[PDB]
């Protein structure tokens, strides 16, 4: 799956 | 001022030893000093945590005010973010704190938001977001410069999973223009990347190499890149040196299905699929697992359960795969679009 970050 | 000034001129003449010079300066201010708060912000926007760690502990016991107040709303991120404490659990800390520091109120209302995102919980971010002005903060200019970055990149994350991803770009860029800090660069460009992944290949690959170059060097920002690079490649069939086959971790085993399915060896696929079902993921990880056993048996119930983890996931923006291979099985394309707005 994709990932997120911030 | 002195924190800023210090980082300023380490980054403009010895940008190459910018942690090992800063991490000595800032273990040797004194915990009560204004200059020992910049620092404590400056080491986790630069998700320096060894040394964040090291200045929570010694701005815990201190006698200044604020340098308390600080230690201990960060001993609680820094808690969540290690995967120590619940969600809740910070979320009861900063309610029973009283907190008197207008800085470390709209740090209060971001600690949770950066566990909703890692964990595929998007539907109570983009409420707190707008209990943040930061016009309510003017004795520190370091700290309103990196919250504000910190609060752009959070919206640039909050409108890609609304599929608002015009305005997800706009404040991804904003953040960029707005800092120098590594990890903000780093998690725009991821960002950006990520909004293109359907619309555009190749800039969704252009916005996710650039920050593949920021973050070469540190592991942990690098893998994110590895992860979606690996994603973006295996969605439109191209060739994927990016996966990791040696990883346990459900979103990289999900990667080697995709290329399996890619290179038409589905029994291999749907095994290590069905491993992956017993295992411990939120939902948002499930929406991408229904997908994946829809592309190997082309059941329509697999891609609708897709639809539903997606939507208890609120993810408006990959809610669009089993969306687009149900109108591609001849599902009606007006129920479609219902559920993806």
């Amino acid at each position: 799956g994709i990932v997120r970050g911030a | 001022s002195e924190f800023n000034s210090i980082v300023n001129i380490v980054k403009t003449h010895y940008p190459d030893q910018e942690y090992e010079l800063m991490e000595n300066y800032c273990l040797l201010l004194d915990p009560n000093t204004k200059a020992a708060r910049s620092a404590l912000e400056y080491a986790d926007a630069n998700s320096f945590n060894t040394l964040t760690d090291k200045l929570v502990e010694k701005m815990s016991i201190a006698s200044n005010l604020k340098s308390k107040e600080y230690g201990k709303i960060y001993e609680i991120h820094r808690k969540l973010s290690r995967g120590e404490i619940d969600v809740l659990e910070a979320s009861k800390n900063i309610g029973k704190y009283r907190i008197k520091t207008d800085e470390m109120n709209i740090f209060s209302k971001m600690i949770p938001m950066y566990d909703y995102l890692s964990k595929g919980n998007f539907s109570p971010m983009k409420s707190l977001l707008k209990q943040i002005d930061l016009n309510d903060i003017k004795e520190n200019n370091y700290l309103k410069k990196s919250f504000e970055t910190r609060i752009y990149v959070l919206l640039s994350n909050i409108y890609l999973n609304e599929n608002e991803l015009e305005l997800s770009r706009k404040y991804a860029e904003k953040a960029i223009k707005s800092t120098d800090t590594k990890r903000f660069l780093v998690f725009s460009y991821l960002t950006i990347g990520t909004s293109y992944i359907f619309s555009d290949y190749a800039l969704s690959k252009q916005n996710y190499l650039s920050g593949y170059e920021i973050a070469k060097g540190n592991s942990v920002f690098e893998e994110f890149f590895k992860r979606n690079l690996s994603f973006l490649n295996n969605f439109w069939n191209k060739e994927n040196p990016w996966i990791n086959y040696d990883s346990n971790a459900v979103t990289d085993v999900q990667e080697v299905i995709f290329e399996l399915i890619n290179q038409k060896k589905l029994e291999r696929a749907l095994t290590l699929l069905k491993s992956l079902e017993r295992k411990k993921q939120n939902e948002n990880d499930l929406g991408f697992h229904y997908y994946l056993e829809g592309l190997i048996t082309n059941d329509k119930e697999a891609f609708y359960k897709s639809v539903e983890y997606f939507k208890l996931s609120q993810d408006k923006l990959f809610i669009k795969m089993p969306l687009i291979k149900l109108e591609s099985l001849g599902e009606n394309p007006r129920l479609l679009k219902i559920i993806s707005m």
